């Protein structure tokens, strides 16, 4: 329902949702909180990266769940 | 099935109008394999070899990207250990718009072209890096083991 | 004596110099909540302190970031300061004239900063026929066209149904036209289906022109890419250019831009000259072109040419987004001169290279620290 998501730098922010929200909803909810594009934005969740097809229930996050938001890929 | 014309029409057009240094045909048994023989590009440390790869068209084909695979043994740091390559699109997915002889193409330009800094194989990466010289040199060695006498 | 050009001077001779380091965050933390995302790295038998070394040997914490919306993000927090930036957030951005005028004409001959916003056009290019008894909007794809036996229907991004002005004859129709089994969950602007063929690709056609004509009514849009601009105060018309600046996801960071001096090269095409080129690339629809001044504009310096080719041909059309204000050098140049205290106070050094070797080392020791501490069952 209401999930956290931990940066690098320890930046903790907290996002509302619903289990059947989309993997690329998520990244637009961060977008309208930090401004960041959901194409320059890679989230990851007890180490397995997330794909834009799935939904939270489908990775079974839910309630006071922290995704890690990843700002560097190569 | 076998059709659409899509894939019947690509089929034709690589095997009527085929990319320098590339030849792709379709397997006898399913029309949605490919057998593809990449040539080692000129002023590359792949000159003078033949490279055999599978191509296959995923059965949502035209909106999901096809599946590559080396089959040759290639000492470059975008192969990883199963001859595997990146496909990825930049902040993008990979549209219809983009057909079979666009990725074909691309690995073509990647075996000119190799890029270390978006590794798939860390070893033959971190050496490429540093050592490029002595990276290459073991390149054109790979590519006298295993991709001279091919056909 | 605190110019326009001090801002560009010092912020970009910083971010060239101490990368990851602008943002100030101490070594300690970026060690430790590295060690926490990477605990699962260390292999689980040897000794210990050998398999955590190798871990965090292999670890890149202090490269600095690479998405171009958290760099344009501490560019802002810089130049204008947390609740100054905090309240820029708030101002909305306004999409850019067909030819260029409402941007030219948002740039007073002040100090300011220019927040740009790319979108790009995610339209459906996916359709399937199905019957209504088994649709379940919560259940199917997204972002894609459902032609059922008497509507024609879009599911959005969020999984709102979308009607598309079909009356339930010309839905009948289209989806009695399509029969070959293949085609029954297939694409819409196919180009190898030709209408004088058969009955049913008229009607794949058909369908397909429908949902085109639509869907340029409809927010498809999605964000692609951020950057920022600097427009120091000139006295003249032509001792007036501009700064961009961004990183690039999988791409480069701030720091790359700076050192290739590409800000500076697109600072010599003029600002008429920029906003003409950044104008075009929402308004041409030749992909050829979009994907050259795409290049030109947002490509790491040298692979201008390469950078939008073959499979990053940019096939989606695009909107720039701006919004605009004002930098108070002062309050900018004491930003970054507190950022330079911060630095020579806890990572002391005489060249800077060494400053940054320090913090990298910090990085690394606090780092395995955890670890150290983590996995000592």
């Amino acid at each position: 329902m209401q999930i956290f998501v931990k940066t690098l730098t320890g930046k903790t922010i907290t996002l509302e949702v619903e289990p059947s929200d989309t993997i690329e909803n998520v990244k637009a909810k961060i977008q309208d909180k930090e401004g960041i594009p959901p194409d320059q934005q890679r989230l990851i969740f007890a180490g397995k990266q997330l794909e834009d097809g799935r939904t939270l229930s489908d990775y079974n996050i839910q309630k006071e769940s922290t995704l890690h938001l990843v700002l560097r890929l190569r | 099935a076998g059709l659409p014309r899509r894939i019947i029409k690509e089929t034709q057009r690589l095997l009527a109008e085929p990319v320098p240094g590339i030849k792709a045909e379709p397997d006898e048994s399913n029309a949605r394999y490919f057998h593809v023989v990449i040539a080692g590009p000129q002023d590359s440390p792949f000159e003078g070899g033949t490279f055999k790869l599978e191509l296959f068209l995923p059965e949502e084909y035209p909106m999901a990207a096809p599946k590559v695979r080396f089959m040759t043994k290639i000492y470059h740091p975008n192969v990883d250990k199963l001859g595997r390559i990146c496909l990825d699109i930049l902040k993008d997915a990979w549209s219809p718009a983009l057909q079979i002889r666009t990725v074909l193409l691309s690995i073509q330009a990647l075996l000119s072209a190799p890029n270390p800094d978006d590794p798939l194989a860390n070893d033959v990466a971190e050496q490429w890096k540093t050592n490029e010289a002595q990276a290459i040199e073991t390149a054109r060695a790979w590519t006298r083991l295993y991709a001279m006498n091919n056909i | 004596e605190k110019t326009g050009l001090h801002v560009h001077e010092k912020i970009k001779h910083m971010v060239k110099n101490y990368g990851t380091m602008i943002t100030g965050i101490p070594a300690e933390i970026l060690g430790q909540n590295e060690a926490e995302i990477s605990v699962g790295y260390v292999k689980k038998m040897g000794n210990m302190k050998e398999n955590i070394a190798e871990v965090v040997r292999k670890s890149e914490m202090t490269q600095p970031t690479n998405s171009c919306g958290k760099a344009s993000n501490e560019v802002c927090d810089l130049l204008l300061g947390t609740e100054g930036a905090s309240e820029f957030e708030k101002s909305s951005y306004q999409v850019l004239s067909g030819d260029g005028s409402n941007l030219k004409g948002s740039l007073p001959n002040k100090n300011l900063l220019v927040r740009v916003e790319m979108d790009r056009f995610n339209a459906p290019q996916k359709y399937q026929k199905i019957k209504r008894e088994e649709f379940n909007p919560e259940t199917a794809e997204k972002n894609k066209i459902y032609l059922l036996e008497d509507q024609l229907v879009y599911l959005d991004i969020f999984g709102k149904v979308i009607d598309l002005g079909q009356t339930s004859d010309t839905c009948h129709r289209l989806f009695n036209a399509i029969t070959t089994p293949f085609y029954q969950n297939y694409i819409l602007y196919d180009e190898y289906i030709d209408p004088e063929e058969s009955a049913e690709e008229a009607a794949m056609f058909e369908m397909g022109e429908i949902v085109k004509a639509k869907m340029k009514n409809i927010d498809c849009w999605t964000a692609t890419h951020s950057f920022t601009i600097f427009v120091p105060e000139s006295d003249s018309e032509d001792t007036r250019t501009l700064y961009p600046y961004q990183a690039y996801w999988t791409s480069h960071t701030l720091q790359q831009w700076f050192s290739g001096d590409k800000d500076e090269k697109l600072s010599r095409l003029g600002i008429d000259g920029y906003i003409e080129k950044l104008a075009l690339l929402g308004t041409t629809t030749d992909s050829k072109i979009r994907s050259s001044i795409y290049g030109e504009l947002f490509s790491p310096p040298g692979k201008e040419h390469v950078f939008c080719t073959g499979m990053n041909e940019k096939f989606s059309p695009l909107r720039v987004k701006f919004k605009v204000t004002e930098v108070n050098p002062e309050i900018a140049l004491q930003n970054l001169e507190e950022v330079q205290e911060f630095i020579d106070t806890n990572y002391p050094g005489e060249n800077a290279k060494d400053q940054c070797e320090l913090y990298k080392i910090k990085a690394q020791e606090a780092m395995t620290k955890q670890l150290e501490m983590r996995l000592l069952i």
